[PDB]
C-alpha cells in the first residue's frame, strides 16, 4: 500500500543475489552447499512467495 | 477542433511477442510437444 508504485517493461539485465563471505573465508564451502541445498528443497521459493 | 483531432488521429490488445512477455492479464502458449516449444525452451533472446 498505497498500491500507487508500477513495475513496468521487462528486465534491463539478468543477475543474481549471493551469500558473500571474506576472500579465503572458512565458510565460503559450507555456505555455497548450503544456498544449493536451500534451493534444491525450494526454500527459497517459498520465502520469495 | 476535437473533430479535426479525430479525423487527424484516425489518419496516423496485442501487438509482438514483447507485448506478451511485459504482461500477465493475456495468458499464452504453444503445442505442448512442437519446434514451437523447442525455439522457446532453448532461446538465447531476452523476450
Amino acid at each position: 500500500k498505497p498500491c500507487d508504485t508500477m513495475k513496468v517493461g521487462g528486465n534491463l539485465d539478468s543477475k543474481g543475489y549471493g551469500i558473500a563471505t571474506p576472500k579465503g573465508s572458512s565458510l565460503r564451502t559450507p555456505v555455497n552447499l548450503a544456498v544449493l541445498k536451500l534451493s534444491e528443497q525450494g526454500v527459497l521459493d517459498k520465502l520469495k512467495n | 477542433a476535437n473533430l479535426a483531432a479525430f479525423l487527424t488521429v484516425e489518419r496516423m490488445p496485442i501487438e509482438s511477442a514483447e507485448d506478451l512477455s511485459k504482461q500477465t492479464e493475456i495468458a499464452y502458449g504453444t503445442l505442448d510437444s512442437g519446434s514451437t516449444k523447442e525455439f522457446f525452451r532453448r532461446s538465447k533472446i531476452a523476450v
